[PDB]
C-alpha cells in the first residue's frame, strides 16, 4: 500500500484544521482551537488505488526551529490554504511557496492552492487573483468550504495526483 | 506544551493548563482520529534501559508532566486494528455500507467486510472492528 505524506500550511485561522478533520471525519469543527502540531493517518481510495494519507496539520505562526525545516523535508505534497475573506492570508501564500522550494532545494514540488471559506458572502480575495497566482506557479487552484464540505476531497485528491505524476520522473 | 504520541503512527502537541487532566487534554485529539479513551491508556515515556513507558491515570494533572513526553496506546487485546482494503466485483447483490446504494464494483476490507464505493471511502470508520 503506497503512502503519501501531505503537509497543510497557511496563515492562522484560514481553516487548515477544519479542512483536514472534514476529510477524515466528515465533521465540521466550529470552534477555533489553534494548532501546534497534529499528525493524522487515513486510508482512502483515489482513482481506484488504496492510498494511505499521512496528513500533517501545521500551525499558523510556527516556530522557525529545526522542527519546521524537518517536516518540510520529509513532506511529499503541500496544501497551501488561504481564506478568501482574509486578504493578508492570501498574501502570505507567496512566502510559503518560496520557503518550500528552498528547504527541499528543488523545483516541481507538488503543491495546490486552496481558497477556503467560500460559503461566506464577505469575499475580499477575487478568484481571478488566486488563479493568476496559481497559473504563474504551475499548480492547481481550488475553492473549498470546510463548513459545507465543498471540494474538500477535490483539494486533497488533487495533491495526491500531483505526487503520483511527480513520482513518475524517470 | 506536551508532545503526545497517538496510536497508528500519529501524534499531537497539546497546551498545558494547570489542573486539567490528561483525559480533557487529549479528548478532542482522540475523537477526531476515530479513537475512544475507553480503549486506550496514556503512558509517560521513559528514557532508560529498564522499561520504555510507565502508565498514568487519565485523571492525572497535565501540569505535573511538563517537560515529559507522553504516549497513548491501545489497551491489551482490544478488538481494533487497521483495515485491509481490496478491489472486489460483487456478483451477489451488495449495497454500499455508507450510502445504501447498489455496489457493483467497489472495495471491501478483508477483515471486517466493510464494502463501499470509491467516493465513499472517506466516510469509512478509521478503526477496524474484529470480534472473531
Ligand atoms: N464559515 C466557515 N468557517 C470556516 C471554514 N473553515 C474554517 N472555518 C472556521 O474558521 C475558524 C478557524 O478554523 P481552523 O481550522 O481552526 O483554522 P487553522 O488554519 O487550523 N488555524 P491555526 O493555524 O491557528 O491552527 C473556526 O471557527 C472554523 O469553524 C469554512 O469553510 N467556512
Ligand atoms: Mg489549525
Ligand atoms: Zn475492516
Ligand atoms: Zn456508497
Amino acid at each position: 500500500m503506497t503512502e503519501y505524506k501531505l503537509v497543510v500550511v497557511g496563515a492562522g485561522g484560514v481553516g487548515k484544521s477544519a479542512l483536514t478533520i472534514q476529510l477524515i471525519q466528515n465533521h465540521f469543527v466550529d470552534e477555533y482551537d489553534p494548532t501546534i502540531e497534529d499528525s493524522y493517518r487515513k486510508q482512502v481510495v483515489i482513482d481506484g488505488e488504496t492510498c494511505l494519507l499521512d496528513i500533517l496539520d501545521t500551525a499558523g505562526q510556527e516556530e522557525y526551529s529545526a522542527m519546521r525545516d524537518q517536516y518540510m523535508r520529509t513532506g511529499e505534497g503541500f496544501l497551501c490554504v488561504f481564506a478568501i475573506n482574509n486578504t493578508k492570508s492570501f498574501e502570505d501564500i507567496h512566502h510559503y511557496r518560496e520557503q518550500i522550494k528552498r528547504v527541499k532545494d528543488s523545483e516541481d514540488v507538488p503543491m495546490v492552492l486552496v481558497g477556503n471559506k467560500c460559503d461566506l458572502p464577505s469575499r475580499t480575495v477575487d478568484t481571478k487573483q488566486a488563479q493568476d497566482l496559481a497559473r504563474s506557479y504551475g499548480i492547481p487552484f481550488i475553492e473549498t468550504s470546510a463548513k459545507t464540505r465543498q471540494r474538500v476531497e477535490d483539494a486533497f485528491y488533487t495533491l495526491v495526483r500531483e505526487i503520483r505524476q511527480y513520482r513518475l520522473k524517470k | 506544551t506536551i508532545r503526545v504520541f497517538l496510536p497508528n503512527k500519529q501524534r499531537t502537541v497539546v497546551n498545558v493548563r494547570n489542573g486539567m487532566s490528561l483525559h480533557d487534554c487529549l479528548m478532542k485529539a482522540l475523537k477526531v482520529r476515530g479513537l475512544q479513551p475507553e480503549c486506550c491508556a496514556v503512558f509517560r515515556l521513559l528514557h532508560e534501559h529498564k522499561g520504555k513507558k510507565a502508565r498514568l491515570d487519565w485523571n492525572t494533572d497535565a501540569a505535573s508532566l511538563i517537560g515529559e513526553e507522553l504516549q497513548v496506546d491501545f489497551l491489551d487485546h482490544v478488538p481494533l486494528t487497521t483495515h485491509n482494503f481490496a478491489r472486489k466485483t460483487f456478483l451477489k447483490l451488495a449495497f454500499c455500507d455508507i450510502c445504501q446504494k447498489f455496489l457493483l464494483n467497489g472495495f471491501r476490507c478483508q477483515t471486517c467486510g466493510y464494502k463501499f464505493h470509491e467516493h465513499c471511502s472517506t466516510k469509512v470508520p478509521t478503526m477496524c472492528v474484529d470480534w472473531s
